[PDB]
RNA sequence: AGGCUGAUAACCUA
RNA sequence: GGAAGGGCACCACCAGGAGUGGAGCCUGCGGCUUAAUUUGACCAACACGGGGAAACUUACCAGGUCCAGACAUAGUAGACUGAGAGCUCUUUCUAUGGGUGGUGGUGCAUGGCCGUUCUUAGUUGGUGGAGCGAUUUGUCUGGUUAAUUCCGUUAACGAACGAGACCUCAGCCUGCUAACUAGCUAUGCGGAGGUUCCCUUCGCGGCCAGCUUCUUAGAGGGACUACGGCCUUUUAGGCCGCGGAAGUUUGAGGCAAUAACAGGUCUGUGAUGCCCUUAGAUGUUCUGGGCCGCACGCGCGCUACACUGAUGUAUUCAACGAGCUUAUAGCCUUGGCCGACAGGCCCGGGUAAUCUUUGAAAUUUCAUCGUGAUGGGGAUAGAUCAUUGCAAUUGUUGGUCUUCAACGAGGAAUUCCUAGUAAGCGCGAGUCAUCAGCUCGCGUUGACUACGUCCCUGCCCUUUGUACACACCG
């Protein structure tokens, strides 16, 4: 399976909450943003967070989500 | 006047070994000396496999123990005195520096 | 343990000359690495010192480690009949 | 007394840590029994990776 | 001359044997470790002990004895090896020091329950992310049992254990048998690398706060 | 005698 | 639980492959025998104690020595023999207490370590709610995941472990760093072939040919299910597909919770309590024997029953790794010479990407054999040679000729395994003076079947019953 754990999901929501303007819909651009605005110990963890955050950005475009609060 | 001096570095820690290699190469570029290296020899992997149990009872489980040795070779074209000055700098713990005159 | 008097002096001389000594736990060894006396006689002779508290004994990895004490130095000086101003090399 | 030759065989070799003559690891000159080596493996510098 | 493989193994065996010799010679001096710094013309041995005043002895008498016996035992040239005593900066973050500290409390006669909590409380006060003390053996009854004293954070599995966990095991030779002391201390992330490992935990993710400029 | 069962009975094979 | 509902595992099955169980032999265990044939262990004992024991090991048996009994107190050349080992001759300690040693006993007194429950996903505080209370909720109706993985529900809210992350190895990089202990390309010279140029091939040289594709190893990049279609609740996520080195958490490992077992180890330990013994010793050493003893039963294996083969040629491609005190020389050994082989002698290299290493077998190829226990099989046995060692007999092993047993595919039963896997094939390492049918790794050749299920053997979770709690072996 490929279910994201709390570490990936929790981190992704926090990034989008306070960097929604910076985040984009491109995974390759997003993963470079995480390096700038976050300290992710491992590359593999960073890729998972970037991919899930990109998935959440697509969710926000169509409508609101549950765990993300955009002021 | 100018001789090819060989410097050999060995260590179990890669970062310490790489750090010393950079210092020597960078310390020689300041003097504008010709530098060949560092040359990284294949890593030597000492392996000891032993039974975990102090006795012979239970499932036969084994521990694979590895002690990796990393070796670097640097060649400096200069007189022994100049090489002695470069290598006189303090070396990181666990790094063995061996300076010999290459037989060519 | 009947240690020859000549060998006994060598152990005391070496022990008093240098406040420490060691010995491999190998009774079959012919000669002590630091003394011509047989290895066994070194181990047994300093066992007597350990019982009389003249030395302090430590054992690890099949090796003995003996350290002279204040009482041991006093005894050796009388036994060796040396001037009172001479002390083991560890005290200088 | 101790006249029998001890130039080779298990009797000649013993563990350098404990003195036991069984399961001696002679590779690389360790000269330690398998039980003692495992206890001191980390300190000697051996590590488990896989 | 010997090959590289044996030379490194020989160096490792020397460190292991040297530590054991000091572990027993300096058992009641707070011995916590040793560092072997081999350098050209001189090999330096640094002894770490909570109570350095006892390791050195009167006017450095004992330290000289250790240097002399070590030099002879390990075939070192005279006046080529030096022993230097050192004090542990944070005694409460060293499992070996705490394990030995608990060992002598039990030997003195202090109750296991009270002694273990004293070490457990002291370690946490020193700035440890967590601790765990285990005592096993014949406590009061004939049959043996284990008492576990745990507090704070702790990890068991994965690579971070090697960097974040400091563990020690010691034996207490009591009158009714042998007790087993196990002190397990989890360190805290120290960017300077002094109190604890500099590398963070793999699963710890930090988000920088946005700036308003 | 072997097999089956943790073991016995039962059962199976030679 | 021979109750119900859901999920899961090749130590379960299904579909299969190789088999094992039958034969010979190797090795371990029981039994028998023996002066002794030391002993632990009975899914989770039985090629296990790294336990491949000629001496040593060694704990067993038959004998001979030695004290290697600290410290403290009080007292006073012959005979024999396995061997002149010891005991005489000749020449120049004894009590008492207290110690020490012990592979002696107790793993049901213990420490530590390891195995197992248990490879599954499980485990636990605080505050709040419910109950007189044990206790419960949180930790869940449902969906989803390899996962107490997550989405959500919600008298719970917020956290701690395990899982995951992580670390090691492998798979991509014609991009970075740069190599006379790794190579390539070009060039020069030389050898051979073909037609002086030219072409093909090989050798050698160039720290000023150049370079890093191949080799090595540091730093980084790369995959996130990103993208498309469809299915799911706006979810979590799943299926298929393009591209891509890689789309099973990419593959394989390491690490690995709570609570437990009277699981193993006192024979790993100068880890250890108590007990036993301590000089007509259970200490230690020496000689010899035994641990291997053979009507029999069992377990892990090796070699086979052949033609998809054996034999004899020709031919040809790996990876992991290991290696010396230099004494004439103790390790790995090239080269030369002697020998049918085994092996020997001489000159050397290598403390090592430098030398061994110019480094395997199955296979490929041609010939012979021709369904006959046959040139299948190589057990058993005779003769003789050489090597290791102080010592080879109860064959240490390695050669030569001869001898040429069972076995023609294996009953009941039963093991392992889903891809570079199974199986076949050899190599290194550990043990090691000598000895591998074992173990731990390595590469080489390279499949069948499945992409499921809970029928069998088990495991996880809910409801339910209980007269069980030493818990249905009740
Ligand atoms: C005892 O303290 C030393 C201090 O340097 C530390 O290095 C050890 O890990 C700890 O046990
Ligand atoms: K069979
Ligand atoms: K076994
Ligand atoms: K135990
Ligand atoms: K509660
Ligand atoms: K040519
Ligand atoms: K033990
Ligand atoms: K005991
Ligand atoms: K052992
Ligand atoms: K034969
Ligand atoms: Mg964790
Ligand atoms: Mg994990
Ligand atoms: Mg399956
Ligand atoms: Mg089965
Ligand atoms: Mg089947
Ligand atoms: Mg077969
Ligand atoms: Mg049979
Ligand atoms: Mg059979
Ligand atoms: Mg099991
Ligand atoms: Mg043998
Ligand atoms: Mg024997
Ligand atoms: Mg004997
Ligand atoms: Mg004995
Ligand atoms: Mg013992
Ligand atoms: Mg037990
Ligand atoms: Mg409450
Ligand atoms: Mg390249
Ligand atoms: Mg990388
Ligand atoms: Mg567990
Ligand atoms: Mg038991
Ligand atoms: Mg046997
Ligand atoms: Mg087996
Ligand atoms: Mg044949
Ligand atoms: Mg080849
Ligand atoms: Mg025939
Ligand atoms: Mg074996
Ligand atoms: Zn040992």
């Amino acid at each position: 399976g490929r279910v994201r754990t709390k570490t990936v999901k929790k981190s992704s929501r926090q990034v989008i909450e306070r960097y929604y303007s910076k985040m984009t819909l491109d995974f390759h651009t997003n993963k470079k943003i995480l390096e700038e605005v976050a300290i992710i110990p491992s590359k593999r963890l960073r890729n998972k967070i970037a991919g899930f955050s990109t998935h959440l950005m697509k969710r926000i475009q169509k409508g609101p989500v549950r765990g993300i609060s955009l002021k | 006047m100018i001789h090819k001096i060989r410097i050999t570095l060995s260590s179990k820690n890669v970062k310490n070994l790489e750090k010393v290699c950079a210092d020597l190469v960078r310390g020689a570029k300041d003097k504008r000396l010709r530098v060949k290296g560092p040359v990284r020899m294949p890593t030597k992997v000492l392996n000891i496999t032993t039974r975990k149990s102090p006795c012979g009872e239970g499932t036969n489980t084994w521990d694979r123990f590895e002690l990796r040795v990393h070796k670097r070779v640097i060649d400096l074209f200069s007189s022994p005195d100049v090489v002695k000055q470069i290598t006189s700098i303090t070396i990181e713990p666990g790094v063995e520096v061996e300076v010999t005159i290459a037989e060519s | 343990m009947i240690i020859p008097e000549k060998n006994r002096r060598e152990i005391s001389k070496y022990l008093f000359q240098e406040g420490v000594c060691f010995a491999k736990k190998d009774y079959n060894l012919a000669k002590h690495p630091n003394i011509d006396v047989p290895n066994l006689q070194v181990i047994k002779l300093m066992q007597s010192f350990k019982s009389k508290e003249y030395v302090r004994e430590t054992f690890a990895w099949m090796h003995y480690y003996w350290y002279l004490t204040n009482d041991g130095i006093e005894f050796l000086r009388t036994y060796l009949n040396l001037p009172s101003e001479i002390v083991p090399a560890t005290l200088k | 007394w101790n006249a029998h030759p001890k130039n080779y065989g298990p009797g000649s070799r013993t563990c350098r840590v404990c003195g036991n003559p069984h399961a001696i690891i002679r590779k690389y000159g360790l000269m330690c029994c398998r039980q003692c080596f495992r206890s001191n493996a980390k300190e000697i510098g051996f590590i488990k990776y896989r | 001359q010997m090959s590289k493989k044996r030379k490194f193994v020989a160096d490792g065996v020397f460190f292991a044997e040297l530590n054991e010799v000091l572990t027993r010679e300096l058992a009641e001096d707070g011995y916590s470790g040793v560092e072997v710094r081999v350098t050209p013309m001189r090999t330096e041995i640094i002894i770490r002990a909570t109570r350095t005043q006892n390791v050195l002895g009167d006017k450095g008498r004992r330290i000289r004895e250790l240097t002399s016996v070590v030099q002879k035992r390990f075939n070192f040239d005279e006046n080529t090896v030096e022993l230097y005593a050192e004090k542990v900066n944070n005694r409460g973050l060293c499992a070996i020091a705490q394990a030995e500290s608990l060992r002598y409390k039990l030997l003195g006669g202090l109750a296991v329950r009270r002694a273990c909590y004293g070490v457990l409380r002291f370690i946490m006060e020193s700035g440890a992310k967590g601790c765990e003390v285990i005592v096993s053996g014949k406590l009061r009854a004939q049959r043996a049992k284990s008492m576990k004293f745990k507090d704070g954070y702790m990890i068991s599995s994965g690579q971070p254990v090697k960097e974040y966990i400091d563990s020690a095991v010691r034996h207490v030779l009591l009158r009714q048998g042998v007790l087993g002391i196990k002190v397990k201390i989890m360190l805290d992330w120290d960017p300077k690398g002094k109190q604890g490992p500099t590398t963070p935990l793999p699963d710890l993710v930090t988000i920088h706060p946005p700036k308003e400029e």
